[PDB]
RNA sequence: UUGACAUUGUGAAGAGACAUAGUUUCUUUACUUAUUCAAUGAAGCGGAGCUGGAAUUCAUUUUCCACGUUCUAGCAUUCAAGGUCCCAUUCGGGGCUGAUCCGGGUU
RNA sequence: GCUUGUGACGGCCCGUGAAAAUCCACAGGAAGGAAUAGUUUUCAUGCCAGGUCGUACUGAUAACCGCAGCAGGUCUCCAAG
RNA sequence: GAUGGGGAAGCUCCGUUUCAAAGGCCUGAUUUUAUGCAGGCCACCAUCGAAAGGGAAUCCGGUUAAGAUUCCGGAACCUGG
């Protein structure tokens, strides 16, 4: 039978992702000799809506060290940080909301943002509206420095890589209900071609490993396996429990 | 505008037809003061040097 | 001794020697003749009814010309065969597919003298 | 003094645009010139076999000057020369009867790399001299090893150019004499024995000898502030 | 997906046999040039040095850190002004220094 | 009043609602410039020139698509009492 | 959607600034002379893609069997020189 949704989105046809109102990517700046030898300051000009995303973004503009010109970035703007303030990036800098430091330099229970994964990938971890990253230590030999994110998973990487001081603006978007189908409508229709959903349960055999039956059900575990192939992996994919989750979370 | 004569496309103060005098007139205090209290902490950070 | 000293970091290819062309023999022999001189230019009268009416009551000469060429050749073409001066030349591409120019004399000249000149009425 | 004035100016970072420099350490060389250098640095990085590395083992520059200064006298006709030499003969000889022989038994410089070898197998030639260059290096690796076996005393020689400038060939692989006059016979035991002193007796040695294994100096310092600090406190 | 072989090299400790000389083979953990990944109009790397200074001297230095910017929504560009050497004093212009050395491994 | 245009406002958003050619301005001060006469065309007036192709008409219960002068279909502006 | 490229037996597929030695402006130096060198830049890397998006500049009157913001009349405007 057919190719099931899942696996039409790969070609990117209709799929691929709304992109014509975004302001640029967001990235840090790229780690040079100033930034990694000292601080640099820059002056946020601007704190802008960046269509298709939950945080503010902040145009950051700087002076280029080798041309006589101004250089401007795209930050992911931490809460508190405002047009006219002024930002720090460098090894040697202060430790305020919205300069830009390597994890190095924090002491454990910082909070920082948009931290990479390896010095200078300029920016990759915690970016969404609301998260952000804690240093929980530091081993000066090999310098690396542990931290975890926001899913709950605890990382090392580089003490060189850099973070930004504080957490991502518009937190608490997600606790406001969206009412409607139109309000799901507009937020996909900045984003991708992926809303609404039809159930695959309400297919036909040959959309789906759940189509068909004279009643509507899935008819063998929805849990599938890692080692399962494209056109079977609907459902619970490599699912190591499943069920209504009972007491708390919050990893140990 | 490139219809029109040059005296259309300013006024006369300095940034004349750029910024916007109140602009200037805060520019050019922050410029004199900053410049000034520039002077303040060279002279006061030479003398943390020789008394310290 | 020692070396080189470039304060860029961008490496550019060399500004080398563009020698010119000296062939060793020629391109065609024999240069073409101009292909459109003023007889190839401009190709008959048009002496339409309505066409002998703006050369009576307009000062214009309309003549089927050249598809090839522009308002310029026309102009100077006009000029040069008919001992005239021209004010200005609107053209327009007839249905049949072939170019039609209304040709505005100065007013030193008579046009409708000058039609029964080249020799048609 | 007059109405001038020293300004000084602060390039520390944060504040006045960097001057111009020297930044030739950083350039983004072709990647023919690229390839060209690491070429040279692969090629030392890595362990090379003995059969190799007897070259860059080159005679040096005062003993190849004199072992230049030698041949230098020895080079082959020059085109004019053979001319020249052609109407000597072809007229002189033709008439005068003269048996082929109105030209004098010639003394030159032997070469092209087939030619030597053969000389060598058939042990006539005294004096060879091996191009340290060479990029098929094959074309003559066997060489060193060759003339230890015909007893043949040799010298791998900095520069195949050179060997050609001596030979009016742009470039000429290997160089040798087996003839001489004996106003030169004198200087060429001299000449040969120095050259034998730094090769062919020092040859079975050098066939012992890897070659290369050679770190990069930033990590030569890595290694040599390692080793000073970690045994002798 | 999992194994083997090939791409596949260099140390070091440890096991493993001719049966307790080291040619060889794997476990560990080192190295960088293969291979791999990021970065940048390949800009400031690695090493030494000047200065400061914490430091305590068991002869004198045995070291370690530093070694131009943080009240302000300004200004920062013409190989840099200064200093100094040249051209034969013209206007123009050129070294050096300012901005320390050594290695050309862009990081 | 009606249609349209425009202004200063206000509501809305987990939606905050293109790009580039092109034009101007400003910061800068390389430079070039007067008294026996220099500088100035962003002030006025004055001279020359402006190619190529389309331009008719229909746009619908007969000029388009539906075998056709087919009760179907086919994007829009103007709008009196 | 070409291009240094990388795939593919190949028709061709991928890449679009991408692991590329990618190109050209201002005038100076010429008074053998027509344009070599002298600087200093600028490193922007094709191109096609809108007769509703962006966009230099024209209006009234008159005129035809059938054209008209296009001709005639008058009166303007923009762009280049
Ligand atoms: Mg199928
Ligand atoms: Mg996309
Ligand atoms: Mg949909
Ligand atoms: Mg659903
Ligand atoms: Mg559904
Ligand atoms: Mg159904
Ligand atoms: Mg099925
Ligand atoms: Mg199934
Ligand atoms: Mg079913
Ligand atoms: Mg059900
Ligand atoms: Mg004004
Ligand atoms: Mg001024
Ligand atoms: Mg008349
Ligand atoms: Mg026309
Ligand atoms: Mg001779
Ligand atoms: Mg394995
Ligand atoms: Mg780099
Ligand atoms: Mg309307
Ligand atoms: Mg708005
Ligand atoms: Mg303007
Ligand atoms: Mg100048
Ligand atoms: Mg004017
Ligand atoms: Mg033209
Ligand atoms: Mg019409
Ligand atoms: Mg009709
Ligand atoms: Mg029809
Ligand atoms: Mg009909
Ligand atoms: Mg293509
Ligand atoms: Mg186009
Ligand atoms: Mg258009
Ligand atoms: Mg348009
Ligand atoms: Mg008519
Ligand atoms: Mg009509
Ligand atoms: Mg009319
Ligand atoms: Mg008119
Ligand atoms: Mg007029
Ligand atoms: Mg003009």
């Amino acid at each position: 039978g057919r190719v099931i949704r899942n696996q039409r989105k790969g070609a990117g046809s209709i799929f691929t992702s709304h992109t014509r109102l975004r302001q640029g990517a967001a990235k840090l700046r790229t780690l040079d000799y100033a930034e990694r030898h000292g601080y640099i300051r820059g002056i946020v000009k601007q704190i802008v809506h960046d269509s298709g995303r939950g945080a503010p973004l902040a145009k950051v503009v700087f002076r280029d060290p080798y041309k006589y010109r101004l250089r401007e970035e795209i930050f992911i703007a931490n809460e508190g940080v405002h047009t006219g303030q002024f930002i720090y990036a460098g090894k040697k800098a202060s430790l305020n909301v919205g300069n830009v430091l390597p994890l190095g330099s924090v002491p454990e229970g910082t909070i920082v943002s948009n931290v990479e994964e390896k010095p200078g990938d300029r920016g990759a971890l915690a970016r969404a509206s609301g998260n952000y990253v804690i240093i929980i230590g530091h081993n000066p030999d090999e310098n690396k420095t542990r931290v975890r994110l926001p899913s709950g998973a605890k990382k090392v990487i580089s003490s060189d890589a850099r973070g930004v001081i504080g957490v991502i603006a518009g937190g608490g978007r997600v606790d406001k209900p969206l009412l409607k189908a139109g309000r799901a409508f507009h937020k996909y229709r900045l984003k991708r071609n992926s809303w609404p959903k039809t159930r695959g349960v309400a297919m036909n055999p040959v959309d789906h490993p759940h189509g068909g039956g004279n009643h509507q059900h899935i008819g063998k575990a929805s849990t599938i396996s890692r080692g399962a192939v494209s056109g079977q992996k609907a459902g619970l994919i490599a699912a190591r429990r499943t069920g209504l989750l009972r007491g708390s979370q919050k990893t140990q | 505008y490139a219809t029109v004569s040059k005296t259309h496309k300013t006024v006369s103060r300095a940034y004349g037809g750029s910024r916007c005098a109140n602009c200037v007139k805060e520019r050019i205090i922050r410029a004199f003061l900053i410049e000034e209290q520039k002077i303040v902490k060279k002279v006061v950070k030479e003398q943390t040097e020789a008394a310290k | 001794k020692a070396l080189k000293v470039r304060t860029s970091a961008t490496f550019r290819l060399p500004k080398t020697l563009k020698l010119a062309r000296a062939p060793k023999y020629a391109s065609k022999a024999v240069p073409h003749y101009n292909r459109l001189d003023s007889y190839k230019v401009i190709e008959q009268p048009i002496t339409s009814e309505t066409a002998m009416k703006k050369v009576e009551d307009g000062n214009i000469l309309v003549f089927q010309v050249s598809m090839k060429a522009n308002k310029y050749q026309i102009k100077k073409a006009v000029k040069e065969l008919y001992e005239v001066d021209v004010l200005k030349v609107n053209t327009l591409v007839r249905p049949n597919g072939t170019k039609k120019a209304y040709v505005r004399l100065t007013a030193d000249y008579d046009a409708l003298d000058i039609a029964n000149r080249i020799g048609y009425i | 003094n007059p109405l001038t004035h020293s300004t000084p100016k602060n390039f520390g970072i944060g504040q006045a645009v960097q001057p111009k420099r020297n930044l030739s350490r950083y350039v983004k060389w072709p990647e023919y010139v690229r390839v060209q250098r690491q070429k040279k640095i692969l090629s030392i990085r890595l362990k090379v076999p003995p059969t190799i590395a007897q070259f860059q083992y080159t005679l040096d520059r005062n003993t190849a000057a004199e072992t230049f200064k030698l041949f230098n006298k020895y080079r082959p006709e020059t085109a004019a020369e053979k001319k020249e030499r052609l109407t000597k003969e072809a007229a002189a000889v033709a008439e005068g009867k003269s048996k082929q022989d109105a030209s004098p038994k010639p003394y030159a410089v032997k070469y092209g790399l087939n030619h030597v070898v053969a000389l060598i197998e058939n042990k006539k030639a005294k004096l060879v001299l091996i191009a340290n260059d060479v990029d098929p290096i094959e074309l003559v690796v066997f060489l060193p090893a060759l003339c230890k076996k015909m007893g043949v005393p040799y010298a791998i020689v900095k520069g195949k150019a050179r060997l050609g400038t001596l030979v009016n060939q742009k470039t000429s692989a290997v160089a040798a004499l087996t003839e001489v006059r004996a106003e030169d016979e004198a200087a060429l035991a001299k000449l040969v024995s120095t050259i034998d002193a730094n090769f062919a007796d020092k040859y079975d040695e050098v066939k012992k000898h890897w070659g290369g294994g050679i770190l990069g100096n930033k990590a030569q310092a890595k290694m040599d502030k390692r080793a000073k600090n970690s045994d002798s406190a």
